[PDB]
């Protein structure tokens, strides 16, 4: 449904911190927005 | 004669109220009071890792 986006400026103060690193994107869909980025993209600024 | 009839007394169960707080499952939730949750219509949490 052309689902929201992440709202870069929220980030920089976060509300918590995710405890488990794992690598992400396996879990790919429980998210309606899942972009992955490598090195940095264009599209954070 | 006298003959009567007895009332042996009453029992009510009192149904005890529980609240959630206490209780096992309420560690497995972040559980917060939003009153103006009738007029979200969308809410999101973000997660960057």
């Amino acid at each position: 449904r052309d689902p929201p986006g992440y709202r870069y400026a929220a980030a920089m103060v976060p509300t918590g911190s995710i405890l488990s690193t794992i690598e992400v994107a396996s879990h790919r869909r429980l998210f309606d927005f899942f972009a992955r980025v490598r090195s940095d993209e264009n599209s954070l600024y | 004669d006298v003959e009567f009839d007895a009332l042996l007394g009453s029992y009510c169960n009192t149904l005890s109220l529980v609240r959630f707080l206490e209780l096992g499952l309420s560690v497995a939730c972040v559980c917060t009071k939003f009153p103006e949750l009738a007029y979200m219509n969308e809410g999101r949490v973000q997660f960057e890792v």
